[PDB]
DNA sequence: ATCAAGCTCAAGTACTTAAGCCTGGTCTATACTAGT
RNA sequence: CAUAAAGACCAGGC
DNA sequence: ACTAGTAAAAGTACTTGAGCTTGAT
């Protein structure tokens, strides 16, 4: 999808408008629960990847369960789940977050 | 000039190159009035100043000033043979000459604006649109009328 | 009549006319009066750009 | 002159290739990516008083499931196409038995000539086009959307899980440019796939009529 | 290029063929008037537009008082030192900005550009 | 007024709000694919491929003599190259019509053009028929001159002055030299943002921005410049929607519309949101074709008599329902 | 009132 | 002197005008900055410009350095006489006086010639404003009566009075224009 | 009556007998009294008259036209204008081509045009020679024959007095049954209306001649671009009406 | 060799259209002809 | 409580 | 005599006009 990223944005912006802010939305959390950013952390990362897949399908748009009901599922949470899958990942929030 | 035949509402235009002469007699036109300038200095002397400043016991007045050939009315289509002068002391003297053969010269050159544009003080230093937003205001200020 | 309601015309042709002419005097301040004494104007009319 | 014109040969033929081979029939790959020496050699240099006539450039297709279903380009003549010309070629093709047709026309038709391409409903469909039209494949253009025509079963449940009627559907005429490029006749549904920067990716549906 | 009338009736006259003598003719189709041409052409159609402004300037516009004045370009037929200058203000402003010179000694008019 | 001509703000809004069918400055920007985008030359002579050229934008003066015999010559040097013709003279079959046309030619624009005498001489003859016969001199000479004769095969009414006159005052305005009719002239620059350049990903996966040379016009006739060669065909577009409508398709409106739409609002470095200008570009084009926002496109839809009544034609809608 | 590519 | 070579797409006029704009537009910017860099910090222009309550840039240029130069149709002063602006000057003159540079400020005051050109400014600025409402005011009736039943239903998809489908979903996702933001993808720019 | 004017029973006073009379010292006057109210007139523009125009208009055929709103020294209830206009270049025709633009005029109470060469014989003047030392003054000059060489050679057939009488006056508002009917109601709109500020007297039609020699002669002038166009907003080219 | 039938493209001639809301003012009911 | 018609033009306010 | 009847572009919609193709010959 970082392939497709280059065929929906053909020029190379990156300034593209989504819901809930997710950088101010796991600065929050940082401060919520006092993260001390020079410690060896507690989070496992086969948590990370099934937690973004368990939310990931809890996004429905088209309430559907049969084909054709459930591909525009997938054609209208794609850009966001791109963009989530992006940023949430498991490298990028074990090092840098 | 000095009223032989002419009454001083007439206009005289001679454009060189169409090589024509037009002279108008017509009513409506609109015109006003000019200093005449000689070789380059003014027909407007100190002697006609000074019994000027006597009119309530002298006789002498615009009438006189106008039959005695240093004012003149100017209109609109004249004001394309015209080759005004906007001040005296500083257009007319020996310096770096842009032009050396004036025809005219104008009064003081802030005759150009009306009547409730002449209320404003000091109108050079505003914004333009502010003077046309007064210009329409001092129509509407309660005082005294009459 | 002419003078009195501005149809600068007749009476029984009182919508072929240029109005507007002949209208009463401005009486706030002095030069309002002034101003409307005098005033130019002219014929086009007011909703063409 | 004559690079011209045989350049406008080779790339009419490139581009029925393509149209074809996008409507569903069997098409090889090596007149596909033909370059122009290989048409220069193969069909003639000069088609001035040579060898290309606009004769033996006809070409005839077959369908892939189904090997009775074929169609056939003509490259007519003369400039203007009159009634006596169509009755020629509908006369090849009833000897023949086939079906569609093609005529690349080049310069212009007649209006009698096309009310005699109309009447001829239930059998006998021919299509009309342009050499001025068909130099350039209008489905690789930067603005023009991926299109992709619906079998039957699919608008039932187009029709059937959107609880919809048929006319409550966006609509589309068939005299586009581009359902006369697939070749789309009146109650047949187009998708349309387009990416979108809201969602990613949106699928729309148009009725032809 | 002219123009041609006629010396009976003053009407306009015309070219003509006549296949005899291989001769144009200026017919009238008044009259039965006959002449030879002295030119033999009929048209000219300037497309570049070059007229000369030289010929179209008239020596009256040195009275002008609305004119700007030099010191610095004398004349050539009479030497004076006075001049006055301006622009095409004519049609063709294609490339018009040059900048066209008239003598102001009296009894002069001389002409010219640079 | 601030800012070639391209209408903005208020006026091209409703030239796209309407499909108003003379907008009152199209265009039409041209993509070039091969060595032609990057050298300036080859841009130049697609620029002039492109642009119109008609014959009396490369003449000087046209002036009908009266030669009898072309071995007269009144002109005072023409001798020498139709002695040239003496040598061996061809086409005196019938007769020998005397009435001439004679051409100079100024070779600024000649010459700015790549033309000569020889594809001038080649169109003027071969394209208008046999009726006339056009002589020229060699390029050794420093003026061009051409020499033209009506044919001799209808003198073995129609009086030749007033017919050499006509097609004489037809052949400068309807010849046709070079270009498309409806396009009068095209630009040529390369651009300074990055929304007119060529954006490449590169080997190691970078996204690059490349100048490249690209044309503009003042006209638009897109179905012959898309078939052109050295023309991308797949990047060029247009601002006419009309034109768009007829030679791409329907899908193609939507999606031009939709960016002339965005292009007129951000101009000022305004922004609105994007859910309205595809609501409005999506029912604009809805039914098939465009549905112009005025009473001619809303008044002739399947919206019942009650609405239609409330906008601007109350009673012929109510006499009609 | 300022240029031409301001305002009048 | 009949030296001046025209540019690919202009006329004699057209470079003639653009190169003097190109100088003059050029040097009302360095009296602007010239004006910028010696305010101070207790001032209150500067003071306003900066907090964003009321002002702009060229105001303070405006009001201190060079007021600029006025344009009536979208160009310089016209010759309203036979090749003059004005009966003061000499005809066919073409300087940076005789057209419109007004180089006073509006505390230095104006001159006659010249609070005569900003008086035609400010009125075709005035003009603009009092002309261009009706047109928009129009446009606005046109679009509202064309679109105004076009709505969101119960399946999430967004049809019109007779039902006809516009959209399937709207906005081509299904969300409301009230809470999104500006976000950044970050996967597409970098290098592999 | 105006107020404070000759006619008024306040001229000429002085401060003590206008304050006598409930009158105010400063009131500049200039005003009615219609039904108690006071009413003032405002002057009205208007473009001026005797004066020939020429413009450009971008809608039809007509290239140039020239205008000369006449009024005969202020008598006229109406007022009489003529136009002289000048035909387009990209007239589609294979005959015009090679003929050119042809000169026209829009005389007043008949509604088609009339080619000028009919209107200056019916003028007497029936050669060309003397019909073109009325239209242009000098005869060195061969770019401004060319220029009106088509609107003499269309108007070849029509060359005697008397059917150029019948020509012009065979379309009025309602024509004639006879011809001399048609020559009278010719005659007397053709030196009664055409152009009243010259002269209204049945003699002395070459000065009618020479002005509309005059007026055609300016729109060769403005149509070989040798003067510019008349601005309608130039302020010389009005006159205002006060009471 | 011309002759109607049917049709298409082009030019000429009318109809319809122009921001919202709010507050004061003056004038006018037809001048002219037959019943009564 | 009830009754103060209605149309045309004009000068203004945001 | 007094007083009541009293005659500015700009989009579309419709019409005419010229010329073509074609079956007949
Ligand atoms: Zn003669
Ligand atoms: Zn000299």
């Amino acid at each position: 999808d970082r392939e497709v990223l280059r065929v929906i944005f053909p020029t190379g912006d990156s300034k593209v408008v989504l819901p809930c802010n997710l950088l101010r939305m796991i600065w929050n959390a940082q401060k919520i629960f006092h993260i001390n950013p020079r410690l060896p952390s507690d989070l496992h990362p086969i948590k990370v990847v099934e937690g973004v897949k368990e939310l990931s399908k809890k996004l429905v748009i088209v309430n559907g369960d049969d084909p054709l009901s459930r591909q525009a599922q997938e054609n209208a949470t794609l850009l966001f789940n791109i963009h989530l899958r992006s940023t949430l990942c498991s490298r990028r929030m074990a090092e840098e977050f | 000039r000095q009223m032989d035949i002419i009454v001083s509402e007439v206009s005289m235009i001679r454009d060189i190159r169409e090589r024509e002469i037009r002279i108008y007699t017509d009513a409506g036109r609109i015109c006003r009035p000019l200093l005449i300038v000689e070789k380059q200095k003014l027909l407007l002397k100190k002697r006609h100043i000074d019994q000027l400043k006597e009119r309530e016991y002298n006789n002498y007045s615009w009438q006189d000033l106008v039959a005695s050939g240093v004012v003149e009315y100017i209109d609109t289509l004249e004001e394309e043979t015209v080759m005004l002068a906007m001040t005296p002391d500083d257009l007319q003297e020996k310096e770096v000459a842009y032009c050396s053969t004036y025809t005219h010269c104008e009064i003081h050159p802030s005759m150009i604006l009306g009547v409730c544009a002449s209320i404003i003080p000091f109108p050079d230093h505003n914004q333009s649109p502010r003077n046309t937003y007064q210009s329409a205001m001092g129509k509407q200020a309660m005082g005294v009328y009459i | 009549y002419s003078l009195a309601t501005g149809n600068w015309g007749d009476q029984k042709k009182a919508h072929q006319a240029r109005a507007g002419v002949s209208q009463v005097l401005n009486r706030l301040t002095f030069a309002s009066t002034l101003s409307h004494l005098r005033r130019l104007n002219s014929p086009i009319g007011r909703d063409g750009k | 002159d004559d690079e011209e014109e045989t350049y406008r040969l080779w790339k009419i033929r490139k581009t029925i290739m393509q149209l074809c081979h996008d409507r569903g029939y069997l098409v090889t790959q090596d007149e596909l990516d033909q370059t122009l020496e290989e048409f220069k050699a193969q069909f003639g240099d000069k088609p001035s008083e040579g060898r290309p006539r606009r004769t033996d450039l006809t070409v005839l297709v077959a369908h892939n499931d189904d090997p009775t279903d074929q169609m056939f380009v003509f490259f007519p003549e003369e400039p203007k196409v009159g009634i006596k010309t169509i009755k020629v070629y509908c006369q090849r093709m009833q000897e023949e038995n086939i079906t569609r047709a093609l005529i690349v026309v080049q310069q212009g038709m007649t209006p009698s000539a096309k009310q005699s391409l109309v009447d001829m409903a239930p059998k006998y469909i021919l299509e009309q086009f342009l050499q001025q039209e068909l130099l350039i494949n209008i489905t690789e253009h930067e603005l023009v959307p991926e299109h992709v025509v619906m079998t039957k079963e699919e608008v039932t449940e187009l029709l059937a899980r959107y609880k919809l009627r048929e006319n409550q559907l966006p609509r589309i005429q068939a005299g586009d440019p581009v359902a006369r490029y697939f070749g789309i006749k009146r109650g047949q549904v187009v998708k349309i796939i387009r990416p979108s920067e809201t969602a990613g990716r949106y699928i729309t549906y148009r009725l032809v009529q | 290029v002219g123009i041609r009338f006629c010396q009976e009736c003053n009407n306009m006259l015309y070219p003509k063929e006549d296949k005899e003598n291989r001769i144009l003719l200026y017919a009238c189709r008044n009259c039965d008037y006959q002449q030879e041409a002295d030119n033999s052409c009929i048209y000219v159609n300037k497309i570049t537009h070059e007229v000369d402004e030289l010929t179209q300037i008239i020596a009256d516009v040195s009275q002008d008082p609305t004119l700007p004045r030099t010191e610095d370009h004398p004349c050539q037929k009479c030497g004076h030192k006075e001049a006055v200058f301006f622009q095409s203000h004519s049609a063709r402003a294609e490339d018009a900005m040059r900048l066209y010179y008239v003598c102001t000694a009296p009894h002069c008019g001389h002409r010219w550009t640079e | 007024f601030h800012y070639k001509n391209v209408t903005l703000g208020v006026p091209r809004l409703k030239e796209l709000i309407n499909i108003s069918k003379k907008p009152k400055t199209p265009s039409l920007t041209v993509f070039l694919l091969g060595q032609s985008a990057r050298d300036a030359e080859r841009a130049k002579d697609i620029l002039c491929r492109l642009e119109h050229t008609t014959l009396r934008k490369v003449t000087a003066n046209t002036a009908i003599y009266y030669d009898p015999n072309p071995q007269s010559t009144v002109v005072a040097e023409d001798q020498e190259w139709v002695n040239v013709y003496y040598e061996m003279p061809d086409f005196d079959v019938a007769r020998i019509s005397p009435w001439l046309l004679r051409v100079e030619l100024d070779r600024k624009h000649m010459t700015d053009r790549k033309l000569t005498m020889e594809q001038i001489a080649e169109k003027i003859n071969a394209g208008f028929g046999d009726d006339l016969n056009c002589i020229f001199n060699d390029d050794n000479a420093e003026k061009l001159v051409l020499r033209i004769r009506i044919m001799n095969s209808d003198e073995n009414k129609m009086d030749d002055d007033v017919f050499l006159r006509c097609i004489e005052s037809n052949m400068l305005t309807d010849m046709t030299l070079q270009g498309i009719e409806q396009i009068s002239k095209v630009y040529m620059h390369l651009p300074q943002t990055d929304n007119k350049k060529k954006i490449i990903i590169t080997e190691d996966g970078e996204f690059k921005a490349l100048q490249e040379w690209i044309l503009e016009t003042d006209g638009v006739s897109l179905m012959r410049v898309l078939s052109e060669k050295d023309v991308d065909p797949v990047r060029t577009t247009s601002n006419d929607i009309v034109e768009i409508f007829t030679v791409l398709g329907i899908e193609a409106v939507r999606k031009a519309l939709e960016r002339e739409l965005y292009h007129v609002i951000s101009f000022d470095g305004s922004y609105v949101n994007y859910r309205h200008l595809a609501l409005l570009c999506d029912t604009m084009t809805c039914r098939g074709h465009l549905m112009a926002i005025t009473r001619h496109g809303v008044n002739r839809q399947d919206t019942g008599p009650l609405m239609k009544c409330s906008f601007e034609e109350t009673v012929d809608v109510l006499m009609e329902a | 009132i300022w240029g031409i590519g301001c305002n009048p | 002197n009949n030296e001046l070579e025209p540019t690919p797409g202009n006329t004699l006029r057209q470079t003639f005008e653009n190169q003097v704009n190109r100088i003059l537009n050029d040097a009302r910017d360095k009296t602007g900055s010239s004006a910028q860099k010696s305010l101070s910090e207790y001032n209150n222009f500067k003071s306003m410009v900066v907090s964003g309550a009321k002002g702009s840039k060229i105001n303070i240029s405006q009001v201190i350095a060079v007021v600029g130069q006025q344009n009536v149709e979208g160009k310089r002063i016209p010759f309203g006489f036979k090749h003059r602006t004005l009966p003061h000057f000499i005809k066919d003159d073409y300087g940076p006086e005789s057209r419109g540079f007004v180089e006073n400020s509006y505390l230095a005051g104006l001159t006659p010639t010249e609070f005569f050109f900003h008086a035609m400014g400010g009125r075709e600025g005035l003009i603009d404003t009092a002309v261009k409402t009706a047109e928009t005011g129009y446009i606005q009736r046109r679009l509202i009566k064309s679109m105004e039943s076009v709505m969101v239903k119960y399946d999430a998809t967004v049809r019109n009075s007779i039902n006809q489908v516009v959209q399937l979903r709207y906005g081509e996702d299904g969300l409301a224009g009230e809470s999104v933001e500006f976000q950044n993808l970050a996967t597409l720019k970098p290098s592999n | 009556i105006m107020l404070r004017s000759t006619y008024c029973l306040l001229n000429g006073l002085t401060d003590r007998d206008l304050c006598e009379l409930n009158e105010c010292p400063l009131d500049p006057g200039g005003y009615f009294i219609i039904n108690g109210s006071e009413k003032v007139l405002i002057a009205q523009e208007k473009m001026a008259t005797n004066t020939v125009y020429v413009f450009a208009k971008k809608d039809s055929k007509y290239a140039y036209t020239g205008e000369c709103r006449s009024c005969l020294e202020n008598s006229s209830r109406p007022t009489s204008t003529i136009w002289v206009s000048m035909l387009a270049r990209g007239g589609q025709g294979a005959k015009k081509s090679a003929i050119g633009q042809r000169i026209v005029a829009t005389l007043p109470y008949i509604k088609q045009e009339v080619p000028i060469i009919i209107v200056f014989r019916a003028l007497g003047f029936v050669s060309d020679r003397d019909i073109l030392e009325h239209i242009i003054y000098d005869f060195e000059d061969p770019e401004m024959m060319e220029m009106v060489k088509p609107s003499l050679d269309e108007a070849f057939v029509i060359q005697e007095q008397n059917v150029a009488l019948n020509f012009i006056g065979s379309r009025g508002a309602k024509p004639g049954v006879t011809k001399e009917k048609r020559i009278k109601y010719a005659k007397e709109v053709l030196q009664k209306e055409m152009l009243p500020h010259v002269g209204v007297s049945d003699f002395c039609e070459t000065k009618k001649a020479y002005f509309l020699g005059y007026m055609v002669h300016r729109l060769l002038l403005a149509a070989l671009g040798r003067r510019e166009l008349d601005d309608r907003d130039h302020y010389g080219n009005k006159r205002l009406d006060l009471a």
